[PDB]
């Protein structure tokens, strides 16, 4: 309850409160790990042997009163390293009133962009997991990045009135461009609606051409995937006003009745 | 649910029963084919070993796990909300990834999601569920219980709850004389409100002063604020 406080680079070392094999119960300590403006914190635990869910270590990244959450470590086992984002990291030790364990021990260090790997140059798109994929998985139908960021948002609504309404603006690699209606059918309509995370297609209505970007002619193929050729050549273009319905929302499909009881 | 009645088999397909070592702790809400939504105060300190959580999908009776409709699944990822704070009980929400995909049936359906800036007017009745406890100092219920509670404004809830700090991420719900309110073994479940023949997810049972107490409504995490955070994981 009355342990240490803000530490800096000259020390970087601290136990919890009672390192020799037994810490006091009902403890609530705080180690505000500080750094310089622009340097994060990498907290590495050389030893971590605590009790069960009743006793946890709450590592935060506050930098202010609205503290975030990074990891909640507990139980006897080697825990991973925690990489902060701001120049301040708060560590909290919440303990129960019985069955005191040994305790932990950690030592941090200040660095520049620790944890986050350096993005690979030479037009290499970096997804959330850290790997590099220039064009092999940039919204093409593969699963290179395990975090799914390779298949992240590339098609979205443009000038949409409601939530599930708007244009069908695509993106081949970087440029966000709309799509034409050369061979627009209901099949590709519901396919695109499924790609957006919504339900099926509904009421595809071309209105008029207004966007000057490199619009793409959406087509279909019996293989299953959608082959979209970003060719900028078309007469009397037409923009599809895409309207997708919702997914399997909260509609009770069982054998239920209506009873006021 | 303390003053509610039993729910029909299949009346709440989006209510998942989460077990931890052969014992149910906190219900969840089926949102996607492999994602759930549960309160971040029962998985607080248990997200290190997701394999200890078994998600029982489409459960009706807690003593009939051999049902042909029950589809058990495992958890492989527990993402607690970053803005969570156990001392302030704010941002009490967490998502749990399922091991394998589950097919949609008449007894297993995903719950809806509230759109951005959806004003829920106070006094509007909303239904709850979960295998909670029918009385504070008692035992849990075997059958899937259900109840109906109206929504209260944040100002009225703050006036009625001076011991806590009801922020803008908490939508309270409860009667004036009590009697019907969620209790232990109900946290992490959903606060469903019917709209356009659809049951949205307008809240997750977060905390409360006490259950089955007059003039003491329960606090529910406003899912209308965490809509984008949940949708960022479903894609
Ligand atoms: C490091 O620890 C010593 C011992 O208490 C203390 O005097 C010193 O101020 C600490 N370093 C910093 C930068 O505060
Ligand atoms: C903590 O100290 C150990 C041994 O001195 C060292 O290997 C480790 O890198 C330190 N932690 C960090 C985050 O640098
Ligand atoms: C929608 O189209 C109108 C055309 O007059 C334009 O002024 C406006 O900026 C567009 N809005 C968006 C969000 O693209
Ligand atoms: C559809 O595509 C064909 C060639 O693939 C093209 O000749 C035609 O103009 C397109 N539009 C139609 C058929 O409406
Ligand atoms: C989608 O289209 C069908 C057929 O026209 C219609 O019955 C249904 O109401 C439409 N969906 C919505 C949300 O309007
Ligand atoms: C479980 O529920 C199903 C459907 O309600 C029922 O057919 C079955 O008999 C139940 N199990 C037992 C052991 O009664
Ligand atoms: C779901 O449906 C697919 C295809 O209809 C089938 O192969 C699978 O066995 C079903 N069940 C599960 C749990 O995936
Ligand atoms: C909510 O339900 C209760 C009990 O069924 C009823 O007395 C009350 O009028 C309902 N609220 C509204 C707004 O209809
Ligand atoms: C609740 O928290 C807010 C946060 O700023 C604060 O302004 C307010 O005074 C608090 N109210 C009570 C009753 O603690
Ligand atoms: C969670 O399990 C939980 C939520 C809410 C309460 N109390 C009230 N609704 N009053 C108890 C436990």
């Amino acid at each position: 309850c009355g342990g240490p406080f803000e530490l800096w680079e000259p020390n970087t070392t601290f136990s919890s409160t009672n390192f020799p094999n037994s810490y006091p119960n009902l403890a609530f300590c705080v180690w505000i790990l500080n750094a310089q403006k622009g340097k994060n914190i990498q907290l590495h635990f050389q030893e971590f042997d605590l009790e069960n869910i009743n006793d946890v270590v709450e590592i935060r990244d506050g930098e202010e009163a609205d503290s975030l959450l990074l990891a909640v470590y507990t139980g006897p086992g080697p825990v991973k390293d925690v990489f902060s984002t701001t120049n301040r990291m708060t560590v909290l030790l919440i303990t129960n009133d019985v069955l005191a364990r040994g305790g932990f021990k950690a030592n941090f260090t200040t660095g520049y962009h620790l944890g986050i790997p350096e993005p690979c140059k030479a037009d290499h798109f970096q997804c959330k997991n850290g790997e590099c994929v220039p064009l092999v998985n940039l919204c093409d139908g593969h699963l290179h990045c395990e975090d799914g960021s390779d298949e992240a948002d590339c098609v979205r609504f443009f000038n949409g009135t409601t939530n599930n309404n708007g244009l069908v603006r695509f993106r081949i690699q970087s440029i966000w461009h709309t799509a034409c209606a050369e061979n627009w059918t209901t099949q590709i309509s519901n396919d695109v609606c499924q790609l957006l995370g919504l339900g099926s297609g509904n009421s595809s209505k071309p209105i008029f051409p207004t966007d000057g970007g490199p619009f793409v002619k959406l087509n279909t193929a019996p293989d299953g995937h959608l082959i979209l050729t970003p060719s900028q050549q078309c007469l009397q273009d037409s923009l599809i006003r895409l309207q997708c319905n919702h997914k399997s929302c909260g509609k009770k499909l069982a054998a239920q009745d209506i009873t006021p009881k | 649910i303390v003053g509610g009645s039993n729910a029909k088999e299949g009346a709440w397909p989006w209510v998942v029963g989460l077990y931890y070592g052969g014992r149910l702790l906190c219900g969840a809400s089926l949102v996607s084919s492999d994602w759930l939504v549960s309160a971040a105060h029962c998985v607080y300190g248990r997200n290190l070993e997701p394999s200890k959580w078994t998600a029982i999908l489409g459960l009706h009776m807690k003593s009939n796990l051999t049902s042909p409709q029950t589809v058990p699944r495992l958890i492989d990822e527990i993402v607690i909300n970053p803005h969570y704070n156990r001392r302030r009980k704010d941002n009490d929400i967490a998502m749990m990834h399922l091991e394998f995909k589950v097919n949609y049936t008449d007894y297993i359906q995903p719950i809806c999601l509230p759109e951005e800036n959806q004003v829920f007017p106070p006094g509007r009745n909303c239904s709850i569920a979960g295998w909670g406890t029918v009385v504070y100092q008692g035992t849990t219920a075997n059958i899937l219980q259900e109840a109906d509670v109206p929504l209260l404004s944040n100002e009225r809830c703050q006036q009625q709850m001076p011991e806590y700090n009801i922020t803008e991420n908490m939508i309270c719900a409860g009667y004036e004389e009590g009697g019907i309110d969620s209790c232990q073994g109900d946290s992490g479940g959903p606060l469903m409100c019917q709209e356009n023949n659809r049951w949205f997810l307008a809240g997750v049972t977060s905390f409360g002063y006490k259950c089955a107490l007059p003039n003491r409504p329960g606090v529910y995490a406003r899912v209308s604020r965490f809509t984008e955070w949940i949708q960022s994981f479903l894609h």
